[PDB]
């Protein structure tokens, strides 16, 4: 209600897009122990960077395709590794989030066409789903690859991005409903 | 249970949600005409 | 076999497999083990129960 | 190249250093002994193709 | 909570929210169905 929900909608859109991009890039997802350092590390999404051992603060990229005695021949495992490496589902969530924010901003321009906002809501919901999928594939890949491990602040930022995206979808749909109600 | 063991049903759930939204959009466009 | 045939050896106790051609040149004893030609490979990794395991 | 090998341990190493691209045909006794010994990175498939006795 | 690892509980919450939002949307975005007798409790 109160007609100001567009503000919260776009603020949430920009905030969640920022959180998602920050999480995709900062390389702080997994606090664990690796033989590369073995020692402590703060691996992320694209590149691993140790914090312990002879070389501290040294960052190197991770292969995602080690010699597993033809284990990469398995169709399911190969597909999972490919998706994890490309990491296209979180990217897709960010893209959909950005497009939804763009549609919401345009709504202030083309107020005649309501379908813009419905598209925005659908985009945000789909972004939430894609973020879920990215999280699932990331975790399943890590498991597939009994030590101690823990998740970094960037992962919780991704979770916040998902929650925000779904809330925004709700608000956009409510906006569209009210507008149609008052537009007969 | 790790998440690797029970991921398939999550994939199925997400596919179902996508399918539902697609179907609803299809019905929406159809009843628009 | 050369050691026994060419006099360099008097007896032999070992994982030595019988066969016709080898038996046509030297006397033999009775079997003291059972065996057979068998395959050997590297343990394939434990395939996790794939998707649709429910 | 020639799949053959000079000695048993050479075949063991080859199968354990081939990413599962090499299969070695040896007896049923040495095979089991190896299976029981660490790191136990190998296994026996199928049944004996023929029994011979030592 | 030991029988199900922490990750599964997190993703359960995520999917509960996703499903609830999707159901709300689907049931109540098409004005055609609920325009009359304004029509659904979802
Ligand atoms: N350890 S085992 O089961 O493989 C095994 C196998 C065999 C053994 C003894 C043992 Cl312990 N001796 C017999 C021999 C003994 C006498 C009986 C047969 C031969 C002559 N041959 S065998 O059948 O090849």
């Amino acid at each position: 209600e109160k007609g100001v929900q567009v503000l919260l909608t776009t603020i949430g859109a920009f905030a969640a897009f920022g959180l998602m991009t920050i999480a995709i890039s900062t390389d702080y997802w997994l606090y664990t122990r690796a033989l590369i350092c073995g020692g402590l590390t703060h691996s992320g999404l694209w590149r691993i960077c140790c914090l312990e051992g002879l070389k501290r603060g040294v960052c190197v990229k991770i292969n995602h395709f080690p010699e597993d005695t033809d284990y990469d021949h398995d169709s399911a495992e190969y597909l999972l590794r490919v998706v994890r490496a490309s990491s296209i589902f979180p990217i897709l969530s960010a893209i959909l989030l950005l497009l939804g924010g763009v549609c919401v901003a345009a709504s202030r321009v083309y107020k005649s066409k309501r379908n813009i906002i419905l598209g925005a809501g659908i985009l945000f919901v789909a972004a939430g789903l894609s973020n879920i999928i990215g999280v699932i594939v990331y975790i399943s890949a890590n498991a597939g690859e009994k030590n101690h491990y823990s998740y970094g602040w960037s992962f919780y930022f991704g979770g916040l991005s998902f929650i925000l995206a779904e809330v925004i979808g709700v608000l956009a749909v409510n906006i569209y409903i009210e507008r149609s109600r008052e537009a007969h | 249970l790790s998440l690797s063991n029970v991921a398939g049903v999550f994939y199925i759930l997400v596919g179902g949600l996508g399918l539902a939204m697609l179907v609803a959009l299809i019905e929406f466009c159809y009843k628009s005409r | 076999v050369g050691e026994l045939v060419y006099g360099k050896a008097d007896i032999a106790i070992a994982p030595l497999t019988i066969t016709l051609v080898r038996e046509e040149v030297i006397d033999f004893s009775k079997p003291f083990m059972s065996l057979g030609i068998s395959i050997m490979i590297k343990k394939p990794q434990k395939s996790k129960p794939g998707v649709f395991s429910f | 190249p020639s799949v053959f090998v000079r000695t048993t341990a050479e075949g063991v190493a080859r199968v354990r250093k081939s990413k599962g691209k090499y299969a070695y045909l040896l007896e049923s006794t040495m095979n089991e002994y190896i299976e029981q010994r660490k790191p136990c990175d190998t296994m026996k498939v199928g049944g004996n193709l023929d029994s011979k006795g030592y | 909570l030991d029988p199900l690892a922490y990750e599964i509980w997190m993703c359960i919450v995520f999917a509960y929210i996703g499903v609830s939002v999707v159901l709300f949307l689907v049931s109540r975005f098409s004005p055609y169905e609920w325009h009359s007798e304004e029509s659904n409790e979802f």
